[PDB]
């Protein structure tokens, strides 16, 4: 189970930001979960591998640039050199996300999200995700700085003691 | 045979010529070796040297998981250079428990003094426990420090 948060603004509305999780078991080609909320409402909407198949033959392109192409998008890896523009209808619930390129926009994707019927569950959930993240994460970078402290120490103990020996 | 004279003192300059002279020598093996060197210092009374005082004495480590099995190594531990500081300063580093063992160093794990303490009661000869502080502190003073307040 893999998770992942980004903001994004949507062009609808770029004046405030929204927040998408994509939730995938193992790899995002056998399909994922993304919810997509604003902190009143979320609209949840699941991916699954038939239309991943579909759109990348639709797409005239071969599936692993298809999926890196999503992971690049939606899962924040954008880097320097690339534009993303994220479109959402509520009245239709209707999701799709595209490429800009020098006045030259590319359909990559058109999802499907239907409202849910209890936004605090979900917001509380993914606030809870990540204050356990945060949480987890500091564990780790305090037992890292204990760590290469004590080597540090024990490093200069070790050449303190070669310098004797050698002068001996 | 060499540059070296009887009937005339010798002095370094001469000395390193003799030396430079032979070849090589081979054919001792590290215990005849042990064994002269340890004759040598206790005959000429060399004991006294900075180095060469840990050879009369053989050192064990709980550098194993395992008492007598080398297929548990330790490496990457205090002990390991505590070990090749003991070996430097002359100490015979042995790596199997064998009954001629007389130290024994044991570091911040106490968890196996019972089997040490056991075993050397078993064996006829026993080996004082020690600690890895009593050659850290001993090394500074370059003397074999009383067991006593490191048993």
């Amino acid at each position: 189970m893999e998770r992942k948060i980004s903001r994004i603004h949507l062009v609808s509305e770029p004046s405030i930001t929204h927040f998408l999780q994509v939730s995938w078991e193992k790899t995002l080609e056998s399909g994922f979960v993304i919810t997509l909320t604003d902190g009143h409402s979320a609209w949840t909407g699941t991916v699954s591998e038939s239309e991943i198949s579909q759109e990348a033959d639709d797409m005239a392109m071969e599936k692993g640039k298809y999926v890196g192409e999503l992971r690049k998008a939606l899962l924040s890896g954008a880097g320097p050199a690339d534009v993303y523009t994220f479109n959402f209808s509520k009245e239709s619930c209707y999701f799709f996300f595209e490429k800009n390129l020098k006045d030259v926009s590319f359909r990559l994707g058109s999802f499907n999200l239907e409202k849910v019927e209890n936004p605090a569950e979900v917001i509380r959930e993914l606030i809870c995700y990540c204050l356990d993240t945060i949480a987890e994460n500091q564990a780790k970078n305090e037992h890292l700085q204990k760590e290469n402290e004590r080597l540090l120490r024990d490093w200069n103990d070790v050449q303190g003691r070669f310098e004797k020996c050698v002068s001996a | 045979c060499y540059g070296d004279s009887y009937f005339i003192d010798t002095d370094l300059n001469q000395l390193k010529e003799v030396f430079s002279g032979i070849k090589n020598s081979n054919e001792q093996t590290p215990e005849e070796m042990a064994s002269l060197i340890a004759d040598l210092e206790y005959r000429y009374s060399w004991d006294c040297s900075p180095l060469s005082m840990f050879r009369r004495h053989t050192v064990y480590l709980d550098s194993y998981a395992v008492i007598n099995d080398l297929s548990t190594k330790n490496e990457g531990t205090r002990l390991a250079i505590k070990a090749l500081e003991l070996r430097f300063h002359g100490a015979k580093v042995v790596s199997c428990l064998a009954e001629g063992v007389s130290h024994v160093i044991i570091g911040e794990d106490h968890s196996r003094v019972a089997d040490f303490k056991a075993f050397r009661r078993t064996f006829k000869r026993k080996f004082k426990i020690l600690k890895e502080s009593w050659v850290t502190d001993s090394i500074d003073k370059c003397e074999l420090q009383e067991e006593n307040q490191y048993l």
